[PDB]
């Protein structure tokens, strides 16, 4: 309802959206594939792109990656803050390199409904693996490729 | 003494035909039209 009514009234500017994508196998609740299709057939009319995680995969992330045995929902978005303040860091911080939300959508959207991008991010462990890790630049370029951390 | 074999009042008389029977439902639905599609992601002139 209310990606429409931006599109009304702020006309060309940027709209991004951060989304939970629903779960392989996991359930939240029943009818969460027709809640996805009828946002999805206006997220294709109105959003200029939309991130995308799975709760699904944050949770192996705690099980593999972070090593945390039992992770809540605040784990889990404590998790997905440091994926907003990546985001944001050129709009806050100064740099060698700007990424902007403009920028985003020029570079991630070859047609304007192939418009949802997967996030991740790296590195995502505890200090029981940080003083063994060397953490160089191509390790963590590594570390989001990865199939096993997306 | 003979009663002439009197008989009983009043009976299950009215449940003689009584089953009784059950009704049915057949649920069972239409498909969808979803002939309208063409993809835009691509190109049909400009690949000539």
């Amino acid at each position: 309802l209310l990606m429409e009514r931006l599109s009304v009234d702020y006309g060309k500017k940027s709209k991004l959206e951060f989304s939970i994508y629903p779960a392989p196998q996991v359930s939240t609740a029943v009818v969460e594939p027709y809640n996805s299709i009828l946002t999805t057939h206006t997220t294709l009319e109105h959003s200029d792109c939309a991130f995308m995680v799975d709760n699904e995969a944050i949770y192996d992330i705690c099980r593999r990656n972070l090593d945390i045995e039992r992770p809540t929902y605040t784990n889990l978005n404590r998790l997905i803050s440091q994926i907003v303040s990546s985001i944001t860091a050129s709009l806050r911080f100064d740099g060698a390199l700007n990424v902007d939300l403009t920028e985003f959508q020029t570079n991630l959207v070859p047609y304007p409904r192939i418009h949802f991008p997967l996030a991740t991010y790296a590195p995502v462990i505890s200090a029981e693996k940080a003083y063994h890790e060397q953490l160089s630049v191509a390790e963590i370029t590594n570390a989001c490729f990865e199939p096993a951390n997306q | 003494p003979d009663l002439k074999n009197v008989k009983s009042k009043i009976g299950s008389t009215e449940n003689l035909k009584h089953q009784p029977g059950g009704g049915k439902v057949q649920i069972i639905n239409k498909k969808l039209d979803l002939s309208n599609v063409q993809s835009k992601c691509g190109s049909k002139d400009n690949i000539k």
